[PDB]
C-alpha cells in the first residue's frame, strides 16, 4: 500500500548542525552528542549540541539535588537493603511537615524538614529553568511563548505546592514526593473537597486535556496527510502558502464548516494546552481556601 | 461567591479568546467569494483582523495578511450546474492544467532558504557530506508505475540540509531527462522504487525545474501537485 | 461561499458510494453519501434523545440522561423506556461516527491528501465502542455501558472507578495518562515553537525552522524536528486513546478485584518477598 510518512525509510545525514548563532554566546555550547540512528526513523537522529551557561548548571545542579535528596531518603526507608529499596520502590514517600508545624521550617528532617529541603532545591530548578526558556529564545530573536507557554504549567505546579499550602496555613498540604503517595494524596483530595468532578475548574481542565489529544491528533493526521506537498515546513507556508496549506484548511472547512490557518492553527494549539493547567491552578487554588466542597458548591452555584 | 465569579469570568475571557482565535485564522482566503470570484454576500459574523506583516528573512521582502487574494493563475474548470454548490468539471487534462487533486498554487518562484541564506534543498551530489545513513540507499534502483511498468531509475536524492532528510527523489526517464518525486510518495523495496500515484506513461508529464541544482517553492508546488493527482486522475485508463 | 483559492478543488470525483449522485457541498460542508447518512443518524438519534427526556420528563441539559438497560436485561433489548432507547440511540452514534469517518475519506480522496485524520479519528470512534458495546458484551450486560447525560456520565466514570479503588492503580491508565501528559505538553511546545519562531522580536526577521532546531538543542540538548513534532503529536494522542481502550476492556474482565492489589505481584517475588525493612516488611 502507500507510504504514510509515520517511518523514514531513508536516513541522510551530513556534518553535524551546531545551529544557528545570532546573540548566543558560542563559549557556552557544548560539541554535538552521537547520532541516534533509532531515533532517526521518527524524528531527527542528531544529539547535541546543548548550551549550558551559569543558570543552566545553576538548575541542573539543583534538579540532582532535588533528586538524591529524595533517593536518599528512599534507601534510609528501605534500610540501605538495595532489594527491598527495588521491591518498594513504588511505596516509599518524602512526606511534607505534619500541620502541627504550620508553615514553618522548624520540623526535624525525618518529619517535613527534609521534604522542605528538596522543595526548595525544586524551587530553584524549575524557576532557573524557566529563565532558561526565556534567555535562550532572546539569544535567537525568536518570541519568548515558549517561557509563557511553560508559565502556565509552573502555574500549577507553584499552587500545588506552595501558594495553595501558604494560602492554607500549613505545609502539610502540599504534594509528597513518592510515587504511589502522591496517586493517593490525588484520590483524598478529591474526598476532602466533595469530589472534584464537581469543579468546574476541574471539568474544564478535562476538556482543554482531552481537546489537547483531539487537536493534535487532528494536526498532526493533517500535516502528515499533505507532507507530500511539503506540508511539515511550515514557517514557509506561512510566509507563501502553498497547495499543502490550502489542502489541509479545505479538508476542515468541507468537513465541519471552518478551518484554521498554518499560522492560526498552532494559535489554538497553545491555547489549547496551556488552558489545562491554567483552569486546572485555578480549581485547585480554590479548594479549601474558598469552597470546601464541589458538590456543595454545585448545588448554589449553577 | 469567588469561585462563582472566577467561572463567569473565565467564560467571559473564552469567548473573547474564541473570538480572536477565528479571526487570527482569517488571515489567509477571506473574504469568502462566490464560485465566480466575487465577493460572497454572507462573510459570517467574524470580522477580518487587523493586517499584520512578517519580515521575511535575506531580503525576500513582507508579507501582510489579510490582503488582496488572487490565484495569480488561470483554472481550467467550468460549472456543472445552474446554482451554487456542485462540482466543477475540468475543462482539459486536469493534471496538465493544474487542478483538482493535480492543483498548485503560485508559490513564489525562488527556492526555500535555510537560516544562513543557502538553498534548503540540494541534490545530495551537490551536498557537502551528506550520505544514506540507514535504510534501503533507493540510487539505482528502477522506478515503477502503478501499471507495474519501469518508468525510469534513481539518479539522486534531493535532501533538506538544516533539516538532514530526504525530499525528493531526482528520477531520469527513457529520454535521458529527470524528474523530481516527492519522498512521501514512493515506496523504497528492495529491488524498486514503486510510485502508486502515477502509471509509467505519465512520468514526462510531471513538471520539470529550470536548474538542476534547485528547486523554486512554485516548481515543488507544481510537482507535488501533479504526482498526488494521479491518485484520481490516473487511476481511469492505468491502475 | 468559496475561500479565495478554493474553486480549483471542488472537482468530482473521490466518492465511495453513489457516484456523482451526493458529490455535492451545502455551504462549506461537502455532502457525499456519508454526509446524509451522518444527517440520518445524527438527526434520528437526536430525535430519541428528546424523545427519551419526554419518557424521563425534563428538557434540561443538565438533567436529560439516557441510560442504558438494567444489569437484569443481560445483552437483549428493553423497553424503550427502560433502555431500549439507550441501545438504539448508540445505534445511531456508532452509525454517525462511523459515517463522518467515512464521509472524512471521502474528502480525502477529492484533496488527494492522506488518509491519516480518519484514521486517527478510528481510535476515538473505537474507545466509544469500547465502552458501549467491547466492555459490555464481554461482561454480559448493557448496563456496564456508561448513560448519556453531561453529570450522569460523571458518576458513571466515579463509580465504575472505585468499584476497583484507586483507579490510579490500573497499569494500563497509568500509561494512557502519562500519554495524555505528554501530549498536552508537546502541544504546548510545538504551538509555542511554530509562533516563537514566526512571531519574533519586535522589528526582527521571521526565524527559520534553523532557530526552531537551535531553540531545542540549546535548551534540552535535542530536537525532534519538524516532521517529528507532528509524528509525536499523532502517536502520543492515538496511544493515550489506545491505552485508554485498553485499561477499561480489561477491568472487569480479565482484572475486577482493586487495582491496588495487582501491584503484589511484583512485591512478592521470592528473591525479595520475605526480606525485612522497607515499607512491605
Ligand atoms: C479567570 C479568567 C482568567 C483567564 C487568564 C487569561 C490569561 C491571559 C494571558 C494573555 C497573554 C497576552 C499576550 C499578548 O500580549 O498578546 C500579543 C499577541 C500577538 O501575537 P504573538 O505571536 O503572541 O506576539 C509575539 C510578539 O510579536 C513577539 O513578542 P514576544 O513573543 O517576545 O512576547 C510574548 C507575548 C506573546 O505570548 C503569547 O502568545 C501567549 C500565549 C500563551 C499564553 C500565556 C499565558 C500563561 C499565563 C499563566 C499565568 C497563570 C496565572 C493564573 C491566573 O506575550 C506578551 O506579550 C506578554 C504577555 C503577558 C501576560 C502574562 C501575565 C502574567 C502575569 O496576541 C495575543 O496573544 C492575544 C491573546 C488573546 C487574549 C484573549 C482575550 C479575551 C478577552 C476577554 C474579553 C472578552 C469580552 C467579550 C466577551
Ligand atoms: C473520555 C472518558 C469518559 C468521560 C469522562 C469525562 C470527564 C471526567 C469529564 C468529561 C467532560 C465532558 N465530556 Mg465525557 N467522558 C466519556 C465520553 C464522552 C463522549 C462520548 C460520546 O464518548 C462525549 C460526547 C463526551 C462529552 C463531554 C462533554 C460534555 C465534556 C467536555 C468534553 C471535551 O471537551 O472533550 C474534548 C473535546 C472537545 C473540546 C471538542 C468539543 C466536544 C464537545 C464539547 C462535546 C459536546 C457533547 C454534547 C454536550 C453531547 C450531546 C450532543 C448532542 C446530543 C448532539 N464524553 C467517557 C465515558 N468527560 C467534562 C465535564 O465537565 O463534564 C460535565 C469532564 O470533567
Ligand atoms: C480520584 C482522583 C480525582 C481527581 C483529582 C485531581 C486532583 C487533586 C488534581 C487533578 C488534576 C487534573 N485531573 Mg483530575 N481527578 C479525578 C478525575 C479525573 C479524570 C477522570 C477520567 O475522571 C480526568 C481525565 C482527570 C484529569 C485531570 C487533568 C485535566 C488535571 C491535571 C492537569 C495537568 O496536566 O496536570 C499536570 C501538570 C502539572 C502538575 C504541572 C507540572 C509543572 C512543573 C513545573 C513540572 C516540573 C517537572 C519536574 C522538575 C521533574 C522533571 C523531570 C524531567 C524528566 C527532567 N481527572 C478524580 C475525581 N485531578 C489537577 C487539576 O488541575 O485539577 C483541577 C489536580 O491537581
Ligand atoms: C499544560 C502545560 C503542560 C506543560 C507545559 C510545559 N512544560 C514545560 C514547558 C512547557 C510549555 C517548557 O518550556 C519546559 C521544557 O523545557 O520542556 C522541554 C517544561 C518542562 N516540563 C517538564 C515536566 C513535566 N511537565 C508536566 C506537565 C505539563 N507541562 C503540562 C501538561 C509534567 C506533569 C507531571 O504532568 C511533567 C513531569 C520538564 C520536561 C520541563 C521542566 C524542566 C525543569 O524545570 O527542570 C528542572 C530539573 C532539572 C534541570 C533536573 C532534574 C533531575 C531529573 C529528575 C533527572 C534524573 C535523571 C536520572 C539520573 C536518569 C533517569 C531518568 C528517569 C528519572 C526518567
Ligand atoms: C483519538 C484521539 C482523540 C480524538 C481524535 C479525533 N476526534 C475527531 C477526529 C479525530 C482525529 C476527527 O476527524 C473528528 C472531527 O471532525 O473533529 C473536528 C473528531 C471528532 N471528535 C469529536 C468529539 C470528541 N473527541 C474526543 C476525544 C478524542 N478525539 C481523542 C482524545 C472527545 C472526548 C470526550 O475526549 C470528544 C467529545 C467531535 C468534535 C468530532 C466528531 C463529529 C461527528 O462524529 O459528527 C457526527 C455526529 C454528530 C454530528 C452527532 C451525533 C449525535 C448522536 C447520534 C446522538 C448523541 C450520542 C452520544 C453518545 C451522546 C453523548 C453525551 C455526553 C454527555 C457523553
Ligand atoms: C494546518 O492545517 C490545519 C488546518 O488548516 C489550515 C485546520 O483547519 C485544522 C482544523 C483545526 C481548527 C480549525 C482549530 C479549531 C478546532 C478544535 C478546537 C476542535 C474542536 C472542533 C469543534 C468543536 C467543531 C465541531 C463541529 C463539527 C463536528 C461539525 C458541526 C456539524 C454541523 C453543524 C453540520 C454537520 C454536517 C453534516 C450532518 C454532514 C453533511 C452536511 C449536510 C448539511 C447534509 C487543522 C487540525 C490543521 O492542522
Ligand atoms: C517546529 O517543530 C518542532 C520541532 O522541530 C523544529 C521540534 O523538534 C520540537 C522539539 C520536540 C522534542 C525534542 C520532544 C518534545 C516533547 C517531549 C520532551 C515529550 C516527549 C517524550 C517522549 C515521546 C518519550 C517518552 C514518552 C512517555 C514517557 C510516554 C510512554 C509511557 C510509558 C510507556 C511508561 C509510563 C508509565 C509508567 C512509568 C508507570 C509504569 C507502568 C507499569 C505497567 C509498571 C518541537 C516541539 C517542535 O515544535
Ligand atoms: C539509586 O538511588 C539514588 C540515591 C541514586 C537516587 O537518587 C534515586 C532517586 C529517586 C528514587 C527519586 C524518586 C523521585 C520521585 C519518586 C519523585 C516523585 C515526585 C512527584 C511525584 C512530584 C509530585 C508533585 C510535586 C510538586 C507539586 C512539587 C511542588 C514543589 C513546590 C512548588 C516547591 C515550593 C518550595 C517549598 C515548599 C520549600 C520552601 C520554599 C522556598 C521558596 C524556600
Ligand atoms: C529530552 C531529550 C534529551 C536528550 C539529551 C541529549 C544530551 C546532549 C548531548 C551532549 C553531548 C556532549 N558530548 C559529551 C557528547 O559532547
Ligand atoms: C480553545 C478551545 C476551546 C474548547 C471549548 C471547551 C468546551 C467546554 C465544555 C466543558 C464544560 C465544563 N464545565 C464547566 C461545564 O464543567
Ligand atoms: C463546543 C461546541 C461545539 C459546537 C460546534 C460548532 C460548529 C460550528 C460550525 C460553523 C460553520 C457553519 N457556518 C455556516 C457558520 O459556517
Ligand atoms: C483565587 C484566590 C484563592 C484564595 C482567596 C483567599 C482565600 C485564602 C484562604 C483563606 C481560607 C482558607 N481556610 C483555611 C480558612 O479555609
Ligand atoms: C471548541 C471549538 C470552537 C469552534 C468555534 C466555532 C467557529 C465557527 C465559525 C467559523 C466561521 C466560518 N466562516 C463563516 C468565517 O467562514
Ligand atoms: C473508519 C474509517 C477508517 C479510515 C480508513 C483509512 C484508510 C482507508 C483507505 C480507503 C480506500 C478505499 N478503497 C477500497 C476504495 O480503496
Ligand atoms: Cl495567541
Ligand atoms: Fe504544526
Ligand atoms: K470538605
Ligand atoms: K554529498
Amino acid at each position: 500500500a502507500e507510504y504514510q510518512n509515520i517511518f523514514t525509510q531513508v536516513q541522510v545525514r551530513g556534518p553535524a548542525d551546531l545551529g544557528m548563532t545570532e546573540d548566543v554566546n558560542l563559549a557556552n555550547r557544548s560539541g554535538v552528542g552521537p547520532f541516534s540512528t533509532l531515533l532517526g526513523w521518527f524524528g531527527n537522529a542528531q544529539l547535541g549540541p546543548i548550551y549550558l551557561g551559569s543558570l543552566g548548571v545553576l538548575s541542573l545542579f539543583s534538579g540532582l539535588m532535588w533528586f538524591f535528596t529524595i533517593g536518599i531518603w528512599f534507601w534510609y526507608q528501605a534500610g540501605w537493603n538495595p532489594a527491598v529499596f527495588l521491591r518498594d520502590l513504588f511505596f516509599f514517600s518524602l512526606e511534607p511537615p505534619a500541620p502541627e508545624y504550620g508553615l514553618s521550617f522548624a520540623a526535624p528532617l525525618k518529619e517535613g524538614g527534609l521534604w522542605l529541603i528538596a522543595s526548595f532545591f525544586m524551587f530553584v530548578a524549575v524557576w532557573s529553568w524557566w529563565g532558561r526558556t526565556y534567555l535562550r529564545a532572546q539569544a535567537l530573536g525568536m518570541g519568548k511563548h515558549t517561557a509563557w507557554a511553560f508559565l502556565s504549567a509552573i502555574w500549577l505546579w507553584m499552587v500545588l505546592g506552595f501558594i495553595r499550602p501558604i494560602l492554607m496555613g500549613s505545609w502539610s498540604e502540599a504534594v509528597p514526593y513518592g510515587i504511589f503517595s502522591h496517586l493517593d494524596w490525588t484520590n483524598n483530595f478529591s474526598l476532602v473537597h466533595g469530589n472534584l468532578h464537581y469543579n468546574p475548574f476541574h471539568g474544564l481542565s478535562i476538556a482543554f486535556l482531552y481537546g489537547s489529544a483531539l487537536l493534535f491528533a487532528m494536526h498532526g493526521a493533517t500535516i502528515l496527510a499533505v507532507s507530500r506537498f511539503g506540508g511539515e515546513r511550515e514557517l514557509e507556508q506561512i510566509a507563501d502558502r502553498g497547495t499543502a496549506a490550502e489542502r489541509a484548511a479545505l479538508f476542515w472547512r468541507w468537513t465541519m464548516g471552518f478551518n484554521a490557518t498554518m499560522e492560526g492553527i498552532h494559535r489554538w494549539a497553545i491555547w489549547m494546552a496551556v488552558l489545562v493547567t491554567l483552569t486546572g491552578g485555578i480549581g485547585i487554588l480554590l479548594s479549601g481556601t474558598v469552597v470546601d466542597n464541589w458538590y456543595v458548591w454545585g448545588q448554589n452555584h449553577g | 461567591d469567588l469561585a462563582s465569579l472566577a467561572i463567569y469570568s473565565f467564560w467571559i475571557f473564552l469567548a473573547g479568546l474564541i473570538y480572536y482565535l477565528q479571526t487570527e485564522n482569517m488571515r489567509e482566503g477571506y473574504p469568502l467569494e462566490n464560485e465566480d470570484g466575487t465577493p460572497a454576500a454572507n462573510q459570517g459574523p467574524f470580522p477580518l483582523p487587523k493586517p499584520k506583516t512578517f519580515i521575511l528573512p535575506h531580503g525576500r521582502g513582507t508579507l501582510t495578511v489579510p490582503g488582496p487574494e488572487s490565484e495569480d493563475r488561470p483554472i481550467a474548470l467550468a460549472r456543472t450546474a445552474v446554482s451554487e454548490g456542485f462540482p466543477h468539471a475540468p475543462t482539459g487534462d486536469p493534471m496538465k492544467d493544474g487542478v483538482g487533486p493535480a492543483s498548485w498554487v503560485a508559490r513564489r518562484d525562488l527556492p526555500e532558504l535555510d537560516g544562513h541564506g543557502h538553498n534548503k534543498i540540494k541534490p545530495m551530489k551537490a551536498a557537502a557530506g551528506f550520505h544514506v545513513s540507514a535504510g534501503k540507499n533507493p540510487i539505482g534502483l528502477p522506478v515503477r508505475g502503478c501499471d507495474l511498468e519501469i518508468a525510469g531509475k534513481v539518479v539522486d536524492i534531493w535532501v533538506d540540509i538544516p533539516e538532514q532528510m530526504a525530499r525528493f527523489l531526482e528520477v531520469e526517464l527513457k529520454d535521458g531527462s529527470t524528474r523530481l518525486l516527492p519522498m512521501q510518495m514512493v515506496k523504497v523495496q528492495s529491488n524498486r522504487v514503486h510510485v502508486n500515484a502515477l502509471s509509467s506513461d505519465l512520468f514526462a508529464g510531471i513538471p520539470t525545474i529550470k536548474s538542476p541544482t534547485e528547486v523554486t517553492l512554485l516548481e515543488e508546488d507544481k510537482i507535488c501537485g501533479y504526482v498526488a493527482g494521479g491518485l484520481m486522475y490516473a487511476a481511469p485508463k492505468r491502475k | 461561499a468559496l475561500l479565495s483559492f478554493e474553486r480549483k478543488y471542488r472537482v468530482p470525483g473521490g466518492t465511495l458510494v453513489g457516484g456523482n449522485l451526493f458529490d455535492f457541498w451545502v455551504g462549506p460542508f461537502y455532502v457525499g453519501f456519508f454526509g446524509v447518512a451522518t444527517f440520518f443518524f445524527a438527526a434520528l438519534g437526536i430525535i430519541l434523545i428528546a424523545w427519551s427526556a419526554v419518557l424521563q420528563g425534563t428538557w434540561n441539559p443538565q438533567l436529560i440522561s439516557v441510560y442504558p438497560p438494567a444489569l437484569e436485561y443481560g445483552l437483549g433489548g428493553a423497553p424503550l423506556a427502560k433502555g431500549g432507547l439507550w441501545q438504539i440511540i448508540t445505534i445511531c452514534a456508532t452509525g454517525a461516527f462511523v459515517s463522518w469517518a467515512l464521509r472524512e475519506v471521502e474528502i480525502c480522496r477529492k484533496l488527494g491528501i492522506g488518509y491519516h485524520i480518519p484514521f486517527a479519528f478510528a481510535f476515538a470512534i473505537l474507545a466509544y465502542l469500547t465502552l458501549v458495546l467491547f466492555r459490555p458484551v464481554m461482561m454480559g450486560a448493557w448496563g456496564y455501558a456508561f448513560p448519556y447525560g453531561i453529570w450522569t456520565h460523571l458518576d458513571w466514570v466515579s463509580n465504575t472507578g472505585y468499584t476497583y479503588g484507586n483507579f490510579h492503580y490500573n497499569p494500563a491508565h497509568m500509561i494512557a495518562h502519562t500519554f495524555f501528559f505528554t501530549n498536552a505538553l508537546a502541544l504546548a511546545l510545538h504551538g509555542a515553537l511554530v509562533l516563537s519562531a514566526a512571531n519574533p522580536e519586535k522589528g526582527k526577521e521571521m526565524r527559520t525552522p534553523d532557530h526552531e532546531d537551535t531553540f531545542f538543542r540549546d535548551l534540552v540538548g535535542y530536537s525532534i524536528g519538524t516532521l517529528g513534532i507532528h509524528r509525536l503529536g499523532l502517536l502520543l494522542s492515538l496511544s493515550a486513546v489506545f491505552f485508554s481502550a485498553l485499561c477499561m476492556i480489561i477491568t472487569g474482565t480479565i482484572w475486577f478485584d482493586q487495582w491496588v492489589d495487582w501491584w503484589q505481584w511484583w512485591v512478592k517475588l521470592p528473591w525479595w518477598a520475605n526480606i525485612p525493612g522497607g515499607i512491605n516488611g
